[PDB]
Parts: structure tokens; C-alpha cells; sequence
């Protein structure tokens, strides 16, 4: 609101890009391991 | 070789080891203990004695 826009200026995109970030973390909690990279496939994460 | 084997990153290793034998099977065995070279040194030393 003070930017006026997450896309208005650099320093608005990188507190949406945390924003999504941080969001986007929160979306896929489940998913994340604490050290390795996690792998998955189509039928793995029930993709069709 | 003839062996055109794949590893695929998204099955564990004993899926894969499976899935590997289950394509080829003894072929690629018989290939590993070739490239062992236990084979050659029981030769080697059978001929020497």
C-alpha cells in the first residue's frame, strides 16, 4: 500500500518476493526436508 | 557395452536395483565379474602353480 504496487519499485518487488517467498513456504510445508533437496515424480506428488 | 542402463532420480536405490536386473538380468552380471578381473588372477596363478 505505501508502494502503491508489489511491481511499482525494486524495493516493493523484493518485499512481495519475500512476501511470496515466505508465503510460498507456507504453501509447501509439507514437502520441504531439513538438509537434502526432496525428489519427486508425477505419480510421486500425485501429478497426472 | 550393449547395455544401454538408466538411472532414474526419482525411485530409491532398490527400486532402481530392481528395475535394473529385472530389464537385463544375468547378462549385466556376467559383464561385472568380467570387468572384476578375479576371473584373469585365479587363472594366472592356477597356470603358474
Amino acid at each position: 500500500a505505501e508502494e502503491g504496487g508489489e511491481n511499482k519499485s525494486e524495493r516493493a518487488k523484493q518485499a512481495n518476493a519475500l512476501h511470496l517467498l515466505l508465503i510460498g513456504f507456507e504453501q509447501n510445508r509439507e514437502r520441504i526436508n531439513t538438509v537434502q533437496n526432496s525428489t519427486y515424480s508425477m505419480d510421486q506428488l500425485n501429478f497426472s | 557395452t550393449a547395455f544401454r542402463v538408466s538411472v532414474n532420480g526419482y525411485e530409491t536405490s532398490n527400486e532402481n536395483y530392481v528395475r535394473i536386473l529385472s530389464e537385463w538380468g544375468i547378462p549385466l552380471v556376467d559383464q561385472l565379474i568380467h570387468d572384476s578381473g578375479i576371473e584373469s588372477f585365479r587363472s594366472g596363478i592356477g597356470l603358474y602353480l
